[PDB]
């Protein structure tokens, strides 16, 4: 939902 | 919980700090009108930016472009390029002190809010104001874009937090919820990175947590313990924690689920005005009466 969570944490 | 300070500047009162998202830099904006760019790994001053008279309270970097924006007591919202070091243009419209200015994460927009009781949205390509959000009955001390949805949240000395629907923009920009609860003016408001939660902080010495759904929003709980005006508050992005910062000269950490005190950090002589977290690191920064600190927790 925020940039870091979406790009780094989740995928 | 322990605080590990990595960088400190010694200066006159600082009001705003912004982390660069990929360089080891912070911008700091001071009550004397000057803006500084510091490298917190070398501990060195990289640049000075002077384009305002009187305090500069708002400061933010664009998340991917070599721009930053500053907002001043001179009513100006200034946009700068940090590679060319030039002031690019100045957005005219506000009629009293600008309290906060930030960039949207996707659209070419800047948000600012002001003692003139308005929040403004600007398009930084056309250099025009594209919306004036009115409804607060006193200074708007803070505004922030939602991290994913077309919403804005704002906080005012009129004692309300308001959530605004800007999907029409993207009436059109309209208040969705008026959140009453604080019995004094509200100084700050913030969204959680991923959950439908809002945090606000006021002159009542309280931090409040709110939850929203598509149809309604309500007060969840309250962090009690500051003994003076709370200036700023945020959600810890990687732990279930709330951080707050206050004129009582403390930074406090609280449990997100229970709202209980976890840790207090205190400075002997300095009121705190602002705190921020780095968008990609577990690094925090605080501005106070004697400068700025960058620190880790535990």
């Amino acid at each position: 939902a925020a940039s870091f969570i979406d790009a780094k944490k989740m995928p | 919980m322990a605080m590990l300070t990595k960088f400190e500047s010694r200066s006159s009162r600082a009001k705003g700090v912004a982390f660069h998202p990929t360089q080891p830099w912070i911008l700091t904006s001071l009550h004397n009108g000057r803006i500084q760019l510091w490298d917190y790994r070398m501990g060195t001053l990289l640049d000075r930016f002077d384009g305002h008279d009187g305090p500069v309270r708002g400061i933010a970097f664009h998340p991917t472009q070599p721009i930053f924006v500053s907002g001043g007591d001179d009513y100006k919202v200034n946009v700068w390029n940090y590679k060319s070091r030039k002031l690019l243009f100045s957005l005219c419209g506000h009629m009293d002190y600008v309290r906060v200015c930030t960039f949207h994460h996707e659209y070419p927009w800047i948000l600012s809010c002001s003692d003139d009781q308005t929040i403004r949205i600007w398009n930084w390509q056309s250099r025009n104001c594209i919306a004036i959000l009115t409804g607060h009955s006193h200074y708007v001390m803070c505004a922030a874009f939602h991290p994913s949805e077309d919403l804005i949240v704002s906080a005012s000395l009129d004692q309300t937090v308001r959530v605004w629907d800007i999907s029409g923009l993207r009436a059109d920009a309209i208040v969705k919820f008026v959140l009453e609860g604080h019995d004094r003016g509200v100084n700050w408001c913030a969204f959680h990175p991923t959950l439908p939660l809002i945090l606000s902080a006021g002159d009542d010495r309280l931090v409040k947590l709110w939850r929203m759904t598509a149809s309604k929003a309500w007060e969840v709980d309250t962090c009690r313990g500051h003994f003076n005006n709370v200036s700023c508050c945020l959600f810890h992005p990687h732990q279930e924690l709330i951080l707050s910062a206050s004129e009582d000269k403390t930074i406090r950490v609280w449990d997100l689920n229970r709202r209980t005190a976890v840790q207090t950090f205190r400075r002997a002589n300095d009121r705190f005005w602002f705190i921020t977290v780095h968008p990609k690191l577990n690094l925090f920064a605080a501005a106070h009466d004697s400068g700025v600190m960058v620190f880790k927790l535990e």
